[PDB]
């Protein structure tokens, strides 16, 4: 509702994620294999629906 | 929502100086008349009773005692400016009346 | 008639005061104009009273107070002077 | 910037030059007495020349009627035609544009920098008596109109700004604005002016206080984004029995303006001292005799949850806990979760028994009124407790009062169960 | 300021006068001269105008003093006179 300066969206804040940690405790938890599923929901969340 | 907007109070100063204004153009007695007559009567009271009191004297001391009132505060405004006061105190009618020579 | 200073009330000597110009009152000048107030009118009261005692006369008539007016240098214009 | 959005809100209403009247008697000055010997300032004229325009009576002039808030009238003061004070009379406002802002509506904004003390715009309306008032409020509320239009003029006079007015209409409450109201005298009429309190620069907002008289109409929230808000529109509201504690405080305890006004009415009325409408201290005998009853609703929780944020009160708290001993909806308190009511808890406990302003048996009382709860609200992640570390204020309680057991035993069940519980996993952010 | 209270008690015991006689005498010619020419004067004349204006100045000075204590001051300025002369009446 108020994005900042010169910046659209709040997307750009994903890429401060450390997406491995994440990959690693979803798979102790839960036995998923999910790393290149936290890419493919960065890149569309950061441009939905992409020309590919 | 119906709610109302208040206008606020004046600030100190502004009415005082309005009412400055209203008092220094307007000529009426400042003093009530019965309670002043009373007053009359109470300090002739003290040296022999059985003193009645003529309208035209009491209006023409009500009329002196306002005069000398008048004098007296223009005085203790003059002593409350001079020392960088706005505000009058009662040291200011002693001193006033000191210098006067009403009091010794 | 029992302690009638009170009579000269609080708004009354405000406008007194607000005529000579003044914007602030003290709390405790009251008091003090009320004293000065019964002095003056206990000396002119005085002053009308032996006068009238010389003449004669149970009532105190306009003549006698702007007499003793004048005689304390207070003279007066307008009543018959 | 915010696009501009002047003649949009211009559409919305009636434009008044002037000020309308419902009838010739109101809105005179000195209640209808006509002041024969209007004030006429002393100063002479002060034509410059070159512009043709008299200076008379300025800003920085010591014209006595501008001081005392009366404007000249042309043809009879000395100041003659066009002096600099007849602002009203000439209607010079300053340059405003409109524009809509994120949740307040439309806003008035500078067009240009404005100098301290000067005027802005003059408030308009129609002038209207207290029935007319109170007929158009209520249509307004059957309308459902969400917006104060409304200011009082004087005593049993209100202007309207509703359907008919001017620019003015459109500013918005600040609990720390940049411009206030006066009321000013123009002739034999009473005028209410907006001038500005400070340096106000280009594309500012305008906001003055609204210092609303609610009538007992129901709070706003206040969305102003100022420091110093107060979170509600309001003002000192009905003469008396109207508050005894404020509105989110007093519906925290689940009072509301029926148990506001019965306690009063049955005391004060029967020869019993309660003091006027402030704040700033708490009746313990009014809170410990108010009714409490369990919460369901989770703006009422937020209300609580405000409540032990603000008040200090020993007696406030102890029934605000209570009222949750009686509460026991889960969703509520997974509401009070998300406030972070554990937050305010130990701050509570904290004030009571580790800084002692009352008496060790009852505040063994508090503290044993205070664990039930938190023994019994569902948990299930120690980051919860994690946004109060509150166990290290439970570690600080039980050592302070070891001698008291009971509390001590609680506390040793509290952390045991309060340690079974995992942490909540939070992604690890880059350097 | 101990030579201060040393001339306060001093002059406040004396008796005699304090204005030089001779520039005092001049200055009484001086000033009536531009009223009538070719005046004469009595010396008790001179003497009674002496101890009238220094009787005056030292209730002059003993009014400014009270003015100057008034406003929290010791030493007394031009406007402590002005003050006394208008509350006394003088213009
Ligand atoms: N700071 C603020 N936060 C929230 N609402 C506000 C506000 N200031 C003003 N308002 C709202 O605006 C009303 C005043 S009328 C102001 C213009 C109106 N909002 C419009 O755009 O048509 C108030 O009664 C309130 O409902
Ligand atoms: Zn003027
Ligand atoms: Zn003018
Ligand atoms: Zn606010």
């Amino acid at each position: 509702r108020s994005p900042p300066k010169d910046e659209d969206d709040l997307t750009f804040k994903l890429d401060e994620l450390i997406l491995d940690d994440y990959a690693t405790e979803l798979e102790r938890k839960h036995q998923l294999k999910k790393r290149s599923t936290l890419q493919i929901i960065k890149e569309e969340l950061q441009s939905r629906y992409r020309e590919i | 929502t119906g709610g109302v907007m208040k206008p606020h109070r004046y600030r100190p100063g502004t009415v005082a100086l309005r009412e400055i204004r209203r008092y220094q153009k307007s000529t009426e007695l400042l003093i009530r008349k019965l309670p002043f007559q009373r007053l009359v009567r109470e300090i002739a009271q003290d040296f022999k009773t059985d003193l009645r009191f003529q309208s035209a004297a009491i209006g023409a001391l009500q009329e002196a005692s306002e005069a000398y009132l008048v004098g007296l505060f223009e005085d203790t405004n003059l002593c409350a400016i001079h020392a960088k006061r706005v505000t009058i105190m009662p040291k200011d009618i002693q001193l006033a009346r000191r210098i006067r020579g009403e009091r010794a | 008639l029992r302690d009638n200073i009170q009579g000269i009330t609080k708004p009354a000597i405000r406008r007194l005061a607000r005529r000579g110009g003044v914007k602030r009152i003290s709390g405790l000048i009251y008091e003090e104009t009320r004293g000065v107030l019964k002095v003056f009118l206990e000396n002119v009261i005085r002053d009308a009273v032996t006068y009238t005692e010389h003449a004669k006369r149970k009532t105190v008539t306009a003549m006698d107070v702007v007499y003793a007016l004048k005689r304390q240098g207070r003279t007066l214009y307008g009543f018959g002077g | 910037y915010p696009a501009d959005k002047t003649e949009e809100a211009l559409t919305t209403f009636k434009t008044l030059s002037q000020n309308s009247y419902q009838n010739k008697t109101l809105g005179n000055a000195h209640n209808g007495r006509s002041t024969a010997d209007g004030m006429s300032c002393d100063c002479e004229e002060n034509w410059d020349t070159v512009s043709g325009i008299n200076n008379a009576c300025g800003e920085y002039s010591e014209c006595i009627n501008r001081l005392t808030s009366i404007e000249c009238i042309s043809g009879t003061c000395s100041c003659g035609d066009d002096c600099q004070n007849q602002r009203f009379q000439k209607k010079q406002y300053a340059p405003i544009a409109v524009f809509e802002t994120e949740k307040k509506g439309y806003g008035v904004r500078a067009q240009a920098d404005i100098r301290q003390d000067a005027f802005i715009y003059e408030y308009l309306g129609e002038v209207i008596d207290e029935s007319t008032f109170r007929k158009r409020k209520e249509n307004y509320d059957n309308q459902g109109l969400e917006h104060f239009y409304f200011m009082m003029l004087q005593k049993g006079e209100f202007i309207d700004a509703t359907a008919k007015g001017g620019l003015g209409r459109f500013c918005n409450h600040s609990c720390r604005p940049n411009a206030y109201v006066d009321k000013w005298e123009v002739g034999n009429k009473l005028r209410m002016g907006i001038f500005a309190k400070r340096e106000i620069y280009k594309g500012e907002e305008i906001c003055f206080d609204y210092n609303v008289d609610r009538y007992g109409a129901n709070p706003q929230k206040c969305y102003c984004g100022e420091d110093n808000c107060i979170g509600f529109l309001g003002g000192r509201t009905q003469t008396d029995s109207a508050n005894i504690l404020p509105v989110p405080i007093a519906e925290a305890l689940g009072s509301t303006n029926a148990q506001e006004q019965r306690w009063v009415r049955l005391m004060k009325e029967q020869n019993k001292s309660i003091k006027a409408s402030d704040y700033s201290s708490i009746n313990e005998d009014y809170v410990n005799s108010l009714e409490m009853r369990p919460i369901a609703d989770k703006d009422e929780a937020s209300k609580v949850t405000s409540a032990l944020l603000k008040t200090q009160d020993y007696i406030i708290l102890r029934k605000l806990i209570e009222r949750v001993s009686l509460t026991k909806d889960p969703e509520v308190l997974k509401e009070i979760v998300r406030l972070r009511g554990y937050q305010c808890v130990a701050n509570i406990l904290t004030m009571i028994v580790l800084d002692q302003e009352q008496q060790q048996v009852d505040v063994e009382s508090f503290t044993l009124s205070v664990l039930d709860m938190l023994e019994s609200w569902p948990n299930s992640s120690r980051n919860r407790i994690s946004s109060s570390q509150i166990e290290s204020v439970l570690e600080s309680v039980k050592t302070k009062l070891k001698k008291i057991q009971p509390i001590g035993k609680k506390i040793n069940s509290l952390l045991n169960s309060w340690s079974k519980l995992e942490i909540s996993y939070k992604i690890p952010k880059s350097q």
